[PDB]
């Protein structure tokens, strides 16, 4: 019942690569878009990627190129794989749903270290 | 929502909803209207 929780979060070396695991018990298909938002301590929250029920995706200019999103249809959560960590991704990701409601998440801290 | 507006929807009791730029839908006592002082 927790809903969209997070998990994959923690310390890193910059450059690295990480995973987290935002799942959710309903069922994937029905909550028909995903997101996902970050904030850095002391900065405002900022949507970080975005992907509906057809398949459309859109990133923000410091996203694309560097950690795509993803979902499987076989366990219920969307899957988003950073690569190349850097020093100002320092911020607490949180995945946002909404079906006809609003969903959120606990969200995680990340930490890059250089 | 803590702050207060025109009623825009009537949903009883003293409070009112609609929709604006979290939930879509918010929900606030509503204001009887601008106050003044003679
Ligand atoms: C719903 O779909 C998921 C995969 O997306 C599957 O694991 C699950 O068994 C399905 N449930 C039903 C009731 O069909
Ligand atoms: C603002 O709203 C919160 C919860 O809705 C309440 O606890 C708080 O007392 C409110 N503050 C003011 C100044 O209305």
């Amino acid at each position: 019942q927790v809903q969209l929780q997070e998990s994959g979060g923690g310390l890193v070396q910059a450059g690295g690569s990480l995973r987290l695991s935002c799942a959710a018990s309903e069922s994937i298909f029905r909550m028909e878009l995903m997101e996902w938002y970050h904030q850095a301590p002391g900065k405002q929250r900022e949507l970080v990627a975005t992907i509906n029920r057809c398949g459309s995706t859109n990133y923000s200019d410091s996203v694309k190129g560097r950690f795509i999103i993803s979902s499987d249809n076989a366990k219920n959560s969307v899957y988003l794989q950073m690569n190349s960590l850097k020093d100002e991704d320092t911020a607490v990701y949180s995945c946002h749903a909404r079906t006809w409601t609003s969903y959120w998440g606990r969200g995680t801290q990340v930490t890059v270290s250089s | 929502v803590n702050n207060s507006y025109e009623c825009d929807i009537p949903i009883g009791a003293g409070i009112c909803a609609s929709y604006q730029t979290s939930q879509s839908i918010i929900a606030y006592t509503m204001s009887l209207g601008a106050e003044n002082s003679v």
